[PDB]
């Protein structure tokens, strides 16, 4: 089977702190259904990307779903929060996944097609397929979006181009923007945001970061969740060898 | 102890009613009795009935503490004490007679050893607190078939039993009344069904042994008449996942192998049924408890 834990509070009260203080807004997480109810209504209209934002940051802050087999955990346990559903498993794609394979193959020992292999009845065994699949689940993903990341940083290797850019966290040592353009994270460090640094200040309360701009000599506030121009440029660390996407706001 | 006198006469005459292809009872030589289930009030209570043979199952468990080479399993143990209630044929307690010690041995190896119940699933606190299960068999009435009729008993009240739910905090087990919460069901990893086979012997021990041609009678589940002029015996244990869970021809009359290969398919064809029946039963069974748990509220 396939189970999907349900978030904790603390992971989403980080996210409400943020709503409740700049969008005044917050996510319900009494229920599924009020998760996705609250999610849904937090939307800005003065843009309409706003409510994606947040809904890919929202998505960061749930629980992995995991393999099992039904013996390890009890019948509550099988509750799948993101798709609300007392039971589920992967059957569909045998050919790209390996959990489906022993679906099928219980499936056809369920029907009286074929009895089902002993291998796929040892609790001990089962534990095992489980353990690997749950472990090559993650190193797939991981190698996916690393695979992205690698050929998006070669289209910008040497290009520079004004993009729109979304603030995502907010730190003393700089902010982080998100480009939904190319779909990469970018930090931008407090010495290559604004001109003197001892001048500028974070207040926690509000995730405000205020600061004088290199280019500038007016004092300006950078809330969270604020749209603004960021001009994109990539460099491979002479360090880490990794082409990281070096971005310089407007 | 008490014999039970078997004239000439009836020795013979069972013998050749088998050589006509006949048997007292009407049945067929493959033909399994008719089992039937009852399951009283409470969980884990069930009776089951082959034909004149009259067997009873109560499962029971308690808070007890686990072995210490076994810190995350819990404990199980089958009783099968006989008495004279089944016949007074049957000594009051003996538990060392060579067809007791056997019938005691086959249940184990069928239920207890095969792991047909999760022991795992019994623990609540390892190496500390865990459940004890305990299947005790009722032999009522005696006319064969008693490890057949006492393997369904005890798997028919496992699979009908329910545990009190509980819930942990730390050591402290907090145990939920029925009429708090409802109860939990055991896990059971498979369903094991015994068939028991009778063997005889029409000619001569001479021709057994050198004998060209097999011509020994096989019959499936025999009765108390059949059984006490049997020369041999073979019991068998199947589950629906196609696998022999356990095989004992302790002695007795020397068998041909395809022809105990030919018994263990049957016994397949039996055990199939036998299995589907009782989770038949007990969706019914659950399905009454649940309708008159709603005509209970509506009234209520
Ligand atoms: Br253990
Ligand atoms: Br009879």
């Amino acid at each position: 089977l396939r189970r999907h834990a349900a978030p904790p509070s603390t992971n989403f009260e980080i996210l409400n702190e943020m709503l409740n203080t700049r969008k005044n807004m917050s996510i319900s997480l009494e229920s599924s259904k009020a998760l996705a109810d609250s999610l849904d209504r937090c939307v800005d209209p003065e843009d309409p990307y706003f409510n994606t934002l947040v809904r890919i940051m929202s998505t960061r802050c749930m629980m992995a779903a995991q393999y099992f087999y039904s013996g390890a955990y009890s019948y509550p346990d099988f509750r799948h929060y993101g798709l609300a559903v007392d039971i589920y498993t992967h059957f569909t794609s045998p050919i790209r996944r390996y959990c489906d394979v022993v679906a099928h193959r219980q499936l056809a020992g369920a029907i009286g097609y074929e009895p089902l292999s002993l291998t796929h009845r040892d609790k001990n065994k089962m534990d095992m397929i489980c353990r690997n699949i749950n472990r090559k689940h993650r190193n797939a993903q991981f190698a996916g979006r690393a695979s992205i990341e690698y050929y998006v940083g070669q289209v910008m290797r040497n290009n520079e181009s004004t993009e729109t850019g979304y603030v995502i966290k907010v730190f003393n040592n700089g902010i982080v923007v998100l480009v939904p353009k190319f779909g990469v994270e970018g930090l931008i460090r407090l010495d290559n945001l604004t001109e003197d640094p001892n001048s500028a200040a974070f207040d926690e309360v509000e995730y405000k970061l205020t600061f004088v701009p290199t280019n500038s000599d007016k004092p300006r506030d950078v809330y969270v969740f604020d749209k603004v121009e960021v001009q994109v440029r990539s460099v491979m660390d002479p360090i880490t060898s990794k082409r990281k996407a070096e971005l310089l706001l407007k | 102890a008490k014999d039970i006198e078997i004239s000439a006469s009836e020795s013979k005459f069972i013998l050749e009613a088998l050589r006509q292809n006949y048997r007292l009872d009407g049945r067929s030589f493959d033909q399994f009795r008719d089992v039937e289930i009852t399951f009283g009030k409470e969980f884990g209570d069930v009776s089951v009935k082959m034909g004149n043979t009259k067997v009873h199952c109560r499962i029971s468990c308690q808070i007890a503490q686990p072995y210490e080479d076994r810190p995350f399993e819990g404990l199980f143990v089958i009783s099968t004490e006989i008495s004279p209630m089944a016949g007074s044929q049957f000594e009051n307690g003996n538990i060392t007679g060579e067809d007791e010690v056997l019938c005691s041995r086959i249940i184990e190896k069928s239920v207890r050893r095969s792991g047909a119940l999760d022991v795992e699933g019994l623990c609540i606190v390892a190496g500390s607190k865990c459940w004890a299960v305990r299947a005790d068999v009722h032999f009522l009435d005696c006319d064969g078939g008693f490890i057949d009729a006492s393997c369904i008993a005890v798997m028919a009240g496992l699979m009908h039993f329910k545990k009190p739910d509980i819930t942990v905090h730390g050591e402290q087990i907090i145990v939920h009344p029925v009429n708090e919460r409802e109860p939990v069901p055991l896990g059971i990893l498979h369903i094991p069904i015994c068939v028991t086979f009778s063997f005889f012997n029409p000619q001569d021990t001479e021709e057994n042994i050198k004998g060209e041609t097999n011509s020994e009678i096989s019959i499936i589940d025999a009765t108390l008449k059949e059984e006490l002029l049997r020369d041999g015996v073979l019991t068998v244990t199947l589950n629906k996942n196609r696998e022999v869970v356990q095989v004992s021809k302790a002695g007795g009359l020397p068998m041909d192998a395809l022809t105990l290969m030919k018994c263990c398919h049957e016994a397949y064809s039996i055990i199939e049924k036998i299995t589907d029946q009782i989770l038949q039963l007990l969706k019914e069974d659950s399905e009454k408890r649940n309708k008159y748990a709603a005509m209970l509220t509506s009234e209520n």
